[PDB]
């Protein structure tokens, strides 16, 4: 569902 | 009951852990130390021998759809998506996945 984020 | 989902890289593969508090809820700090605890006894169980650290914090929120700076506790909702960014890591872009419990890994 979440994709993880880039800083 | 407050349920807080917290998520990592492990050697590129996202972890995310389910944590439960009382209806008041965690504060931010109590929150980092219970996640910090819970992943390093993770990389253990998991054979990694470096140790986990968290070097900046996010939170997702649902209302704009957009991955918000953690600073404060009111940021800390019912069911709330927390990312934790380490230090020496190549964090790129993945699915979350669905958490395990975080409460036996706090020891
Ligand atoms: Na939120
Ligand atoms: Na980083």
């Amino acid at each position: 569902v979440l994709t993880s984020p880039v800083p | 009951g407050i349920s807080i989902c917290v998520a990592t890289d492990c050697d590129g593969e996202k972890v995310n852990l389910r944590f439960l508090f009382d209806a008041a809820g965690p504060s931010v700090s109590r929150l980092l130390n219970y996640s910090t605890t819970a992943f390093n006894n993770y990389f253990r169980l998991k054979g990694i021998s470096r140790a986990f650290a968290v070097n900046s914090a996010v939170v997702f929120n649902d209302v704009h759809c957009t991955w918000d700076r953690l600073e404060r506790t009111t940021q800390l909702l019912h069911n709330s998506q927390v990312y934790l960014f380490q230090p020496d890591t190549l964090d790129i872009p993945a699915a979350i996945p669905e958490p395990y419990e975080g409460e036996p890994l706090l020891s």
